[PDB]
């Protein structure tokens, strides 16, 4: 159990970590879904101008 | 780099970075669960080996977790951390989780 | 195959293999052993 | 730096912070079992990381009217994992076990456990001429409760139990207790099902006390066969 | 240590352990150094013989690819009478104005590369008589040279600017612009001020400044109208890269400023970067049967 | 001399009078997966004797009607002893198979079985676009009946089923058929319950036939597992 | 025994036998092994000094030449009220679609091969003007990339997939996909399904997933519409093959499984493979003089 | 001629004339003689 006395804090955090190992690979490059746009960006057409 | 491993509703920006861990009152009770898929936008996502990883389609190799306690000096206790591999569900209780 | 001039005109170089990954994941002043940390 | 302990056994592993060395019993460690002590000559299934590893059983709370607990090996495992397996099929059985038990609690708290390994723990009743039947004894998993600690629940005593193999959880000094069992019987192997080698006990000889905030102190008992070995391979009994 | 590696490593087997003194899946991240738990330390392992390479993840590899970093259209067309561009454009250099290849620009906060440039044209007529041959001319006009003001202009007689001049019949035009920072490397991210005034911008460093791009059409125009599109590809290549940076979450807004909104919600919200499972317990694509 | 033949693996064995050499396909013997193979990192086990012996299946009549039966390994063992417990028990499996296939009848009897072991045997449904569903493919110990076996329920043939590893059973010459089958896989290990590496097929190409009185003629398959591993521990699927 | 065999084998010369014991003509088929019977055995022969090739039964040549996998035509048009692929459209790439290569490379249990692929366009005016040389862009969306919504999205700006741009006025364009399974080799067949649920499909290994190939037109439309057809051809090569297997005898029903049917009636009945003769003492072509 | 630099870019490779036809026609544990087979 989380066991704590009076006066600590009923209520303690974990914070989790993720890396890989070096036995780690990656193959076959692809466009990341994690970004994108729908429009142009404010002042690229200011780049023209 | 930090799993987002509280990614719920309620949990407001930092708060999704940390688990809350309180004293139970019933032995061997599940705390939380992570899930593994890289894919799929979960805890894994938004992390350094997430976001590189995701620039590309095969990956192999093994995965580090570590888990700081940040409690007071005070608090103490004992925690079970079970990776399952795949081909079933999620495992619910401890003894399950143990195997 | 480059018949230009200059050397910046060259194909690119996937030939650097090295690594270091120490600098990212290790740069403490002592190093830890395989062993309690602190 | 004996307060500090990593065991790793197949798939599992352990950590803990505030150990007190470990118990070998006896001073032995667990083998094999040699050609030269062989009986049952078919060849045996040596399931290796399959079956050494840590289980962890079901943890009891630790109350103020707490007389002590007590688990059987083979017992408490027959029925679990990849080893509950091989008991099930197998007509004999023979391996050690790596006993840790683990109860933490505040620098306010106070309280001491004796944890025991007993060879060959016949329970007596109490009271009667009737011995102790099947269902006394056979607890798995769960284990039992102490009905008398203080003679062992055998006309013995607790003041001379630490003749067995043992260590003390003190609150004050240590969360955590560690005993190495060598496998202990009189024939090579035997049949799982119906002899004990081992009785684990765990009993409050001081008990839990604090002026703090009330917490449920459970003690969590986790245990690796090693070397297991099977003969006799069957269908399961199950 | 500095070491080649073109392979992950191998896995040695490993035992049960039972040392006293030596934890070694204890870690301290308060330290800042990352765990160095091996798998064999933390289960018992066999030996695998590992033959995966590692060339794919190559900074070289993972940057030098062609990237679209400029896309334009203009009318070809009699343009007396119109408001424009009027049969050329131009275009201020930057690398920031299309998403993907800016977000993996930016994990780095340090780049010293040189840029391949590979110009793309394609014509439609305008609301059909066959699609024509067109000669483009595209001039670099550096750092307080003059810009062309008109399709005909004197500036496009290149006397010393580098100009290319090309056909839509071709294969796309390409050249190699060679790393041209007044610095080592180029600053990828700025925590600072243009000039010695307080007005200059911030997030621009001077020294990374490339220049102009002018591109008209060499022809003179046609009795009907056309549009042509232009669309600029860059390649890195020659790359040395300092300081990885963590990812961009939140979508772009701007090509001048790294101004963030996020998403209304999960994902990439502000409030909320993963989308929102019901609980921590909850296994969102568990299996069952 | 090659027609009288002993098989023995663990606490199995199988003898056999009338042979007729046995085949190993394409001159493969099993081995357990060297380092220079290996993908997954966690020690295996290798369970050996427990695993690696005789599971005999239940018997089919062949009848003047019949058109076949079929077997897919390792799915008709999945639930068999301790076998089926580590397939239950582990992620991935690897091993090899000892097939022998029994049919005895009289010298009045005549009758032809090609024993076939056929590798990625994925199957067709007949006369619809549906791919054949789950309950259709994975009958466990029982098996299936082909429903066309001029074209091996495949859109392919019999006649050239003879490109895979086979005997045949031919009741004017021998009564029994023995194939050794590697692994047969793309990866070195897979997971148990949802790929196939061998399908065993057994097509009466020449009907049973006599005109002494009748008895029932069955056919019976026993199977052992040869070099089996299991990797990834984990609880069980069961 | 492995050996190296470029040329079919000599014949030598045989003699009378008659010998006891000695019966190379008879064999046992139950084995399992077929039949060692020489011909020198069986007749009396000559000597042949056989100067026969052997290399173009190799897998490698037997194989690796290039087969249509993939055609598709759509409208190049102003697509503003269409309900339609407009000026693009992705295919999940297999090759189970035309039944040539198809058959030829299911006689093999497992392959192993780099793919070669040619990419064939051809332009028509709808229902004439002359034909526009069109700018073509194929993209490679590997597994869980995301496709092209729409003709003009950011998608194509393909900062890290690989694109081909191409003319028609070009040659074909071409480029060589590596072997890319996670395993050693394809499987050409799999006795298996693809997920850890029961409902995953049956007869796909996802070992042996490719991706999609995504092809726009890069122009605007134009005032008229044309029919755009593209078509792919995939060559292997530095081949390696396993398990040789029955070849298929039923029409194919559908790329996603072996499904079969039959022809109604003889050659290819389900009932009935080889078409019929009157009797087994029926020569069909028998020569008379 | 391959001046790519990744060698899965090369011509076909027509030069392999192993052949080993006994694992397909001679599966057998003991090899057919010249002699009764059974
Ligand atoms: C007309 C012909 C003869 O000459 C030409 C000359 C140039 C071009 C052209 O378009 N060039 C370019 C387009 C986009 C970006 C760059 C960069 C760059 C921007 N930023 N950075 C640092 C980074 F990445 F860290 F941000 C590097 C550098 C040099 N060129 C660029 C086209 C044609
Ligand atoms: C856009 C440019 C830059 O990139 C491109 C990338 C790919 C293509 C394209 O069309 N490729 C392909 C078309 C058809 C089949 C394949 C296969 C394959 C399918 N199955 N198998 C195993 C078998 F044979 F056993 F079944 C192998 C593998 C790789 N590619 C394929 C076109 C262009």
């Amino acid at each position: 159990n989380l066991i704590v006395p009076s006066e600590s804090s009923d209520t303690c955090s974990l914070i989790g970590f993720i890396a890989a190992k070096d036995d780690f690979s990656l193959r076959l490059m692809r466009d990341s879904p994690d970004i994108g746009q729908l429009d142009h960006l404010h002042a690229a057409e200011a780049a023209y101008q | 780099s930090m799993m987002e491993i509280n990614n719920t509703e309620s949990a407001v920006g930092m708060e999704r970075l940390k688990v809350d861990i309180s004293a139970l009152t019933d032995v061997d009770q599940l705390l939380f669960n992570i899930p593994l898929d890289i894919q799929l936008d979960g805890p894994l996502r938004n992390t350094l080996v997430g976001n590189i990883s995701r620039y590309y389609t095969h990956w192999s190799g093994s995965l580090e977790m570590t888990f700081m306690f940040c409690g007071s000096f005070m608090a103490a206790g004992k925690l079970i951390l079970c990776y399952t591999p795949p081909g079933g569900s999620c495992p619910t209780t401890r003894e399950t989780a143990m195997l | 195959i480059n018949f230009y001039k200059d050397s910046y005109a060259a194909s690119a170089s996937k030939q650097d293999f090295s690594q270091d990954p120490s600098k990212f994941t290790e740069p403490v002043v002592e190093g830890l052993k395989a062993a309690p940390v602190l | 730096s004996d307060r500090v302990l990593q065991l790793k056994l197949g798939n599992s592993a352990i950590v803990t912070q505030e150990a007190a060395n470990y118990c070998c019993a006896y001073g032995e460690w667990p083998n094999y079992l040699p050609d030269h002590e062989a009986v049952a000559i078919d060849k045996p299934t040596q399931p290796e990381t399959a079956t050494d590893r840590f289980y962890t059983l079901k943890s009891v709370k630790w109350e103020t009217g707490s007389t002590g607990w007590w688990w059987k090996l083979p017992d408490a495992l027959n029925n679990i994992g990849m080893f509950g397996q091989n008991v099930q099929h197998h007509y004999l059985y023979r391996s050690g076990f790596l006993i840790h038990v683990q109860c933490n609690a505040t620098k306010f708290h106070q309280g001491a456990l004796l944890v025991v390994a007993i060879p060959e723990h016949q329970r007596g009743a109490h009271n009667t001429n009737t011995s102790p039947g099947f269902d006394d004894i056979m607890k798995g998993e769960e284990g039992g409760t102490f009905n008398h600690p203080y003679v062992l629940d055998d006309g013995t005593s607790l003041a001379c139990a630490t003749i067995f193999p043992h260590q003390w959880i003190n609150l004050r000094t240590n969360n955590s207790a560690t005993i190495v069992l060598p496998w202990m019987n009189a024939a090579p192997m035997d049949f799982p099902l119906r002899h004990n080698q081992w009785t684990l006990a765990i009993i409050p000889v001081v008990p839990l006390g604090t002026r703090t905030t009330s917490s449920m102190v459970p003690i969590t008992v986790s245990i690796a066969p090693m070397c297991c070995e099977f003969n006799g391979l069957r269908h399961a009994i199950t | 240590i500095e070491s080649i590696i073109k392979t992950a490593t191998d896995t040695v087997k490993s035992e049960i352990n039972a040392e006293l003194g030596v934890v070694p899946s204890l870690n301290a991240v308060e330290t800042g150094a990352t765990s160095n738990t091996e798998p064999e330390e933390a289960i018992q392992t066999r030996t695998v013989i590992n033959q995966h390479g590692v060339s794919e993840t190559l900074v070289e590899n993972f940057l030098s690819r062609a990237a679209l970093v400029s896309k334009r259209s203009f009318e070809y067309k009699d343009h007396t009478s119109s408001t424009a561009d009027k049969n050329f454009f131009k275009w201020t250099i930057n690398t920031r104005s299309f998403v993907q290849l800016r977000r993996k620009l930016e994990l780095f906060t340090y780049l010293r590369f040189d840029a391949e440039i590979t110009i793309l044209t394609t014509v439609a007529v305008n609301g059909y008589v066959g699609l024509p041959d067109l000669t483009l001319q595209a001039m670099f006009v550096p750092t307080g040279a003059l810009t062309p003001e008109k399709q005909d202009s004197f500036h496009w007689q290149s006397g010393s600017n580098a100009s290319v001049f090309f056909k839509i019949s071709d294969p796309p035009a390409r050249i190699t612009i060679p790393f041209m920072c007044i610095n080592s490397a180029y600053s990828v991210f700025y925590d600072g001020f243009a000039g010695f005034e307080k007005n200059g911008l911030y997030g621009i460093n001077p020294a990374d400044t490339i220049g102009n791009l002018c591109v008209r059409i060499v022809n003179e125009h046609q009795p009907v109208g056309f549009t042509v599109t232009v669309r600029v590809y860059m390649k890195p290549k020659h790359i040395k890269a300092w300081a990885p940076r963590p990812p961009r979450t939140l979508p772009y807004m701007s090509i001048a400023n790294a101004n963030y909104k996020g998403k209304e919600r999960a994902p990439n919200a502000l409030s909320a970067i993963i989308g929102n499972r019901d609980s921590v317990k909850t296994m969102p694509h568990n299996i069952v049967n």
